[PDB]
């Protein structure tokens, strides 16, 4: 009970910009920390490459060149010897290739063109790059974490970290194999999908099927390993081989401060096929690939000064680290979260009569899906509930959801009525048991020229799919917010949930009770465990198809070694709850004994089914090893990134999109921001894209009717780079989009919080989220 | 016909399997999806009788699943379709190799019953 | 194959011959949902209950006229020319080969009133594209 | 980005006779995802074939 790590299961993503700090990024370690910081950068700017080759030149450096060309005027370019040693002193080696940096000094105030030549360097390599999100893991003493490791000199922390990918080891991805498990029910998933059949699991075969044995086929995980300490802030590369002419793979980096916090760095972002003839068609499932997604191990050892040392590696007390695609919206959060999949696992479905609600419970679904609006146009122009938000914000009527009395039952019914119920026994008709949908059904691709049967009932929310897409005409086709969440918003429908009257008077506005809801948790004052939330609060928790970075073993309390309710965020508001939970581990990580087990030519439900006892051959699946959290994932991850976009239906609106969060569909890019951004006051030749004299001439009804015009134009994600669909006589379609997405993945459009300074009368809100490619600038 | 062994260790898992032409729901409508018919012939004549079907059943495409006579000796001769199998779309393709949606052709089985009438009653 | 044809540049997206093989279209969907005033007698004005349409301001109500007015579907998507269905691959040459059934199905545009615009920005007359 | 083609290969002999090889037989495309599906043409490839100017000069002892 000494010392243990936070947050338990860290998540790095995936980027093309530089393992260092100041370009880097941090995964959230406060849950709502920067929804509305419009001075965030998730790109690498001109401005931090510029400032990073300014911190490089402070002399030493500049005088050392002022020597040097006392040395080139004594002769009247540059010599190999004079040119390795400016690098070297700037020590860029680290992020540029050196033949490059040295090539691009001797095709040549002194200062001025060192710097010019190298920044053009930096530019071609990081401008625009999608910068890393990265993870610190932080030592915390316990006895129930008091506060961070504190290292006085003489002491030492030594973090371990192991990880593999298995994705080409691995099985294809179906559909979720728990579909079928029969269950009591949890608070993630209703016992109704396995019991009644809606969403049978299937079968999957072996990935990279013609690698046969064992032995053989442990060639196709990558792993590796490495080590840090206090002592030394040498970042070092966790790189492996694929397979085990053999290709690199950069996993990760890992460095550590003077004061013992571990740093973990994603890869590079680089997928790549054993042939180039190999081609990714499939959303999950294809062979001859490698990625450099991984997952593995987090230990450390504490040695004090007084020779006492301290092991941290008990399931307890250790963690897990994972690796992702990119977030390209990091302010826009998933309706339900991997953090809420960790909350409902704990839970049985039918003890949920027993959970008890506050209105910071359910304000966070309302939150999420009024704000999804910026990645998905059906809630931003088909969302009843995000429209009536809309409405009550406008009369500053907000705080009436927060009412817990009769007066307001009709008004909280009213929006609770509209959501899909999780025990997906609604709008049905039984067959007989068969259960099919009266509501809208999403098709299959292979089509059948027989006229559909009309839909009886409308289609609930979110208008998303979710794990039973397979099944046309299944309720579990479309994502409902799963039970516990479900029963927090029928218990505020009925009345049954407390608010404070400090709640109530910051609740005018939708706006302004996220932002209160946000200061509550800054000032939380449990910072190990909002660490652990923060981690998992920006993943998506559904559907699982497989998702977007991790999936559906996520969702079983059989994962975890220890999953308990703590405490609420702040003493009277709950906010969902924080929670102690760490995963299962096998203690012997890279060399553990079932490293490299499976089940045979085939996965099915009955192996999972077999897991569950924890005594079998089979519970193996539980206990984690390197590579086993996202091997379950697409591979390479590119492709499922791309599959990741609109499900269209016979009927236009609205578009179903299956996680726009973090993958969006519909957004607003650069070229309409810099159309509405200005008021007609501005004094600049050009005003919202319109010569001073237009823009100025024109009546300010005209001038305002303009911005929101623009304002008002969606752009779909898949076209903010070139998927394909570029060219004359171009084929575009789903399968280009695949397959280019393998290269164009880093140049997606970035959604960020930008300011619209004076907005007047237009109706466009002081804070929009802005979508940044290179294609959609202007 | 079929060892333990490839059950009991696992050699050839048997595959999960959707339904075909999965956008038609429900029973009801999906009946529509079978091609039916039947016939009589007796050896007080020989005229043959076709066996013809309509897919989907209740623009439809008349299905001719065989035909069938019976001569004086009391003989039945029981032919099989023309071979004539279609989509319901032109654009649509049969490039599975057994699972196409929108595809039907005209094989069939079924039930072969009798009557014996002798002149005894 | 008369629609878009698109430049690395994502604005502006050029087209064919849009005038008469329409590009980018205002639906039915739409008109539906600016074409009432908040004053109108019906108990669904621009797809939203009576008592939310008449419970906003005037402000947001025409602001929500004009965001809906803003709203334009490709063309090629106002019928199944592919890409409809889980997994659908969609694309081009799909294109080609549904409009031979799917022409008949495509949006037309018509002429459509809006009575009483008020401060929204949206004209008397608009052009919406009917189809299923 | 720019990838080395190694079109040939050439040598002397004391004798004076030349021998030239030829390319490895490295064809190309810039992108992985270029795939050469025309008999002839195919943008974004690149292969090692050459053809060229073949001379010499002759020094004797005398100048
Ligand atoms: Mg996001």
């Amino acid at each position: 009970c000494q010392y243990k790590i936070y947050p338990p299961l860290g998540i790095a993503r995936v980027g093309n910009g530089p393992a260092i700090k100041p370009l880097s990024l941090s995964t959230p370690e406060v849950p709502w920390a920067h929804l509305y910081d419009t001075n965030v950068q998730y790109l690498v700017t001109q401005q931090e490459l510029e400032q990073l080759l300014e911190e490089a030149f402070g002399g030493n450096v500049i005088n050392e060149i002022s020597q040097i060309k006392t040395k080139l005027d004594e002769r009247k370019k540059f010599k190999q010897e004079e040119i390795e040693t400016i690098t070297g002193l700037l020590g860029l080696s680290h992020l540029v290739p050196q033949q490059q940096l040295s090539r691009s000094l001797d095709n040549l105030d002194i200062v001025q063109q060192i710097k010019g030549a190298l920044l053009k360097v930096l530019s071609d390599h990081y401008l625009h790059a999608v910068k890393k999100q990265a993870q610190n893991f932080y030592i915390y003493k316990c006895d129930n974490p008091v506060e961070k490791l504190k290292l006085t000199d003489g002491d030492k922390v030594t973090w371990r970290v192991e990880v593999a990918n298995k994705k080409s080891f691995w099985y294809d991805y179906n559909n979720a194999l728990d579909l079928s498990l029969h269950t009591q029910g949890s608070g993630n998933l209703s016992k109704n999908v396995s019991k009644h059949r809606l969403a049978p699991a299937m079968t999957a075969k072996r990935r990279n099927p013609n690698v046969i044995t064992n032995s053989l086929r442990k060639q196709l995980v990558i792993s590796s390993q490495g080590s840090v300490s206090s002592d030394n802030n040498t970042q070092v590369p966790l790189r492996g081989k694929f397979p085990a002419e053999r290709h690199n793979v950069l996993q990760g980096s890992i460095e550590c401060d003077n004061e013992g916090v571990l740093r973990f760095y994603a890869g590079n972002g680089i997928s790549q096929a054993l042939s180039p003839s190999s081609l990714n068609t499939d959303f999950a499932d294809n062979s001859n690939w490698f990625d450099d997604i991984c997952d593995g191990r987090v230990t450390a050892v504490v040695e004090l000064k007084n020779g006492d040392t301290f092991e941290i590696q008990d399931e307890q007390s250790s963690a897990w680290v994972a690796t992702t695609p990119p977030d390209y919206a990091p302010q826009i959060e998933p309706i339900v979260t991997m953090y809420d999949m960790v909350s409902g696992a704990a839970l049985k479905e039918q003890d949920l009569d027993n959970l008890t609600t506050q209105f910071s419970d359910v304000f966070p679904i309302l939150y999420r899906l009024y704000r999804m609006q910026w990645v998905n146009q059906a809630d931003f122009t088909d969302n009843a509930v995000n429209t009536q938000i809309r409405e009550l914000n406008s009369e500053l009527g907000f705080a009436q959801l927060l009412d817990n009395s009769a007066s307001a039952k009709s008004l909280r019914e009213g929006i609770f009525n509209q959501f899909r119920n999780p025990l997906f026994d609604q709008d049905i008709d039984v067959d007989d048991n068969e259960w099919v949908s009266n509501s809208r059904i999403i098709p299959s691709k292979d089509e059948t020229n027989i006229a559909a049967k009309p839909a009886t009932s409308s289609l609930k929310l979110p208008f998303y799919p979710n794990d039973g897409i397979d099944y046309p005409g299944s309720p579990v086709q479309w994502f409902a917010i799963p039970p516990f969440m479900y029963q927090h918003l029928q218990n505020w429908a009925a009345g049954d949930f407390s608010v404070t009257q400090v709640e109530k008077e910051s609740a005018n506005t939708i706006e302004e009770l996220g932002l209160f809801y946000s200061e509550q948790f800054k000032n939380s004052p449990n910072s190990a465990l909002l660490c652990a939330r923060g981690a998992l609060d920006a993943l998506y928790g559904g559907g699982f198809h497989p998702g977007v970075e991790l999936t559906w073993p996520m969702r079983h309390n059989l994962i975890y070694s220890q999953n308990d309710y703590v405490s609420s965020v702040t003493p009277e508001i709950n906010l969902l709850g924080l929670r102690e939970f760490r995963l299962k581990q096998d203690l012997q990580g890279l060399n553990s004994p079932n490293m490299y087990q499976d089940f045979g030519h085939v996965i099915a439900v009955d192996n999972v089914t077999a897991s569950i006892d924890p005594n079998s051959d089979a519970a193996w699946l539980w206990r984690s090893t390197p590579g086993d959290l996202t091997k379950w994932m697409g591979i390479p991850w590119q492709s499922d990134a791309a599959s990741c976009q609109a499900v269209y239906t016979p009927e236009d609106f609205p578009i179903p999109s299956w996680w726009a969060a973090n993958l969006p569909v519909h957004v607003l890019p650069l070229a309409r921001y810099n159309k509405f951004k200005d008021s007609q006051s501005a004094d600049l030749p050009e005003i919202n894209g319109m010569t001073h004299s237009i823009a100025q001439g024109m009546s300010e009804e005209t001038f305002e009717h303009l911005r929101l015009e623009q304002f008002s134009q969606r752009l779909d994600w898949l076209h903010t780079a070139d998927l394909g669909f570029v060219g004359y006589a171009a084929e575009g379609g789903y399968t280009n989009g695949l397959i280019q997405m393998v290269s164009q993945w880093k140049n997606m459009a970035m959604v960020m919080a930008r300011p619209v300074e004076n907005p007047g009368s237009s109706g466009i809100p002081n804070v929009v989220y802005v979508a940044y490619s290179q294609a959609d600038k202007d | 016909n079929l060892s333990k062994n490839v059950s009991k260790h696992r050699l050839a898992p048997a595959m999960t399997a959707k339904r075909r032409n999965p956008n038609v729901i429900t029973n009801s409508l999906r009946k529509q999806l079978v091609i039916s018919s039947q016939g009589s012939v007796s050896s007080d004549n020989n005229t043959q009788v076709p066996l013809r079907g309509k897919f989907p059943a209740n623009e439809r495409h008349n299905v001719l699943q065989g035909s069938i006579e019976c001569d004086n000796e009391g003989v039945l001769r029981f032919y099989a379709g023309n071979g004539i199998s279609q989509a319901l779309s032109p654009s649509s393709l049969n490039t599975d190799f057994a699972d196409n949606s929108n595809w039907f052709d005209d094989i069939c089985d079924g039930r072969v019953t009798a009557v014996v009438e002798l002149k005894n009653g």
